């Protein structure tokens, strides 16, 4: 096969794809297939778009034998892997071992999982690529207007926060002042005011 | 036509098992059963072909064409006296199984209450019934079930199926209490995590190797099994239903000498069998519910 990946921290690419849901429930999922790792692309209303990046290094073999093209382009459903993936999960305590395939260009896209007994092998049907680019969706690196880092446990608790309000516009506030202060807020539009 | 028998369970527990195997796996199959009482094997039938009750809508509108042909030797009862003036005494009758199967649940209750009481089975006195009687450990239950007194030469048209073994590959499958054995059960009853399958293609590769293929989802599912098993003696493959895989389920459940044979196309046959010891071989024929 053009490309293998072998893997048993099937929670990590569990929690890569509950990444991927909230972009969209039933649509078509990118998947780039390059020598440095496995990266899944989602676009929505071309407004928004999200990338994940499953390294070589989550995985114990990472062959890509593909010569001919230094990367490899498929569109699949997300629902057909989601509706797999869960019936699957139902006896997830057992030791699984996932291996990717993908044989090119016309072959689908192989999910195999291996409990030492059973060997559950899944196929996905590969879909045509549509016209948007992904790269168009990218911000300027020579042109950044604020560049903040912040922790996750707080970004979350906002985010849940702005739900639980509504939240049906919101604004970002980023400046800093000249003494030592840093202001970075996240105003929102919603019923409350 | 005198049909007088006994059965105690505590004395032997495995024709017990093997005759309530039998006595469950027809009443899931369908309704009535036949009970050919020859004077050395019992021969408990579910057959669309025949049953003469049975026979009203099996193979015309649900694709029912299952056929099981059992075997309970002599020796598993504690009585077994057969008179008929017919070839070798054979007795044959039709009856439903949901009074049967009843009566066999409230006798196994019975016996799980710490009873020791035996279970009188006979004909008294072409449509009769069957006197079953047995006690607690001295409260009476008695259960005159009808049944009915189908004639030789509907008999003689109830004839085994005639499997060829020309392609036949058969399979050994491991016994449920070793060690392949859960797993083995688990692989089996893997398809029915999906309620929208209907149909199963089986494959057979030769070590050989087991597959089960279904085809009827958006994504194409293939449930291997890279464990060990053994063919008693190309690919063989037939497209067989759901329901007929649950009572194969059910089947290698509850017996230990299970063999699964495959005809290319034409048919699946489920061989279990007891060996008591003659050997109270179960044997469910199931035929191509598609083609490859």
């Amino acid at each position: 096969n053009k490309f293998s990946a072998s893997t048993v921290h099937l929670e990590h690419i569990t929690t890569a794809l509950s990444c991927l849901t909230p972009f969209g429930s039933k649509d078509d999922v990118l998947i780039f297939i390059d020598a440095d790792g496995l990266s899944f692309v989602r676009e929505n209303n071309h407004v928004i778009k999200i990338q994940l990046l499953l390294s070589r290094e989550l995985f114990m073999s990472y062959s890509y034998r593909n010569e001919t093209e230094d990367h490899m382009k498929l569109c699949v459903k997300i629902n057909h892997i989601l509706d797999s993936v869960s019936v699957m999960n139902r006896n997830s305590d057992d030791i699984v071992e996932c291996t990717l395939s993908y044989d090119g260009h016309g072959s689908p896209f192989v999910l195999i999982f291996e409990d030492s007994f059973i060997s559950e092998r899944v196929e996905y049907s590969t879909y045509l690529i549509k016209d948007f680019d992904t790269n168009g969706l990218e911000l300027d690196r020579e042109r950044i207007s604020f560049e903040a880092i912040i922790k996750g446990e707080a970004l979350h608790s906002a985010l849940k926060d702005l739900k639980e309000i509504g939240c049906k516009e919101c604004y970002v506030y980023a400046k800093t002042e000249a003494n030592d202060e840093n202001v970075f807020a996240l105003i929102s539009k919603s019923q409350l005011g | 036509m005198k049909l007088k028998l006994i059965v105690n369970g505590c004395e032997a527990p495995d024709d017990y098992k093997l005759l309530r195997t039998t006595i469950n796996t027809v009443a899931s199959l369908r309704k009535t059963a036949i009970l050919r009482f020859n004077s050395e094997r019992l021969t408990i039938i579910s057959t669309p072909k025949s049953s003469l009750n049975s026979s009203n809508n099996g193979t015309i509108l649900r694709g029912d064409t299952g056929q099981l042909w059992c075997t309970i030797p002599h020796d598993v009862f504690r009585l077994y006296t057969v008179i008929s003036a017919r070839e070798l005494n054979t007795i044959t009758m039709e009856c439903n199984c949901d009074s049967l199967l009843s009566v066999f649940k409230r006798y196994d209750r019975v016996m799980n209450q710490g009873s020791s009481s035996n279970m009188t089975i006979k004909l008294q006195s072409p449509i009769c019934a069957l006197g079953i009687t047995f006690e607690e450990i001295v409260i009476m239950h008695s259960f005159k079930v009808p049944v009915k007194l189908l004639f030789r030469a509907q008999d003689t048209r109830i004839q085994e199926p005639m499997i060829n073994y020309i392609q036949l590959m058969m399979y050994k499958l491991p016994p449920i209490s070793g060690e392949f054995g859960s797993a083995f059960h688990g692989f089996i009853r893997r398809v029915e995590r999906y309620s929208n399958v209907n149909h199963i293609h089986l494959m057979g590769v030769k070590d050989v190797e087991l597959k089960i293929i279904v085809n009827e989802l958006d994504w194409h599912l293939e449930i291997c099994w890279n464990g060990p098993l053994d063919s008693v003696i190309s690919t063989h493959e037939v497209i067989i239903r759901c329901k007929d895989w649950k009572v194969c389920s059910k089947l290698y459940a509850a017996f230990e000498e299970v063999v699964l044979a495959i005809s290319h196309d034409e048919s699946c046959v489920f061989h279990c069998s007891l060996d008591r010891g003659e050997r109270g071989q179960i044997i469910y024929y199931i035929a191509r519910s598609k083609g490859l």
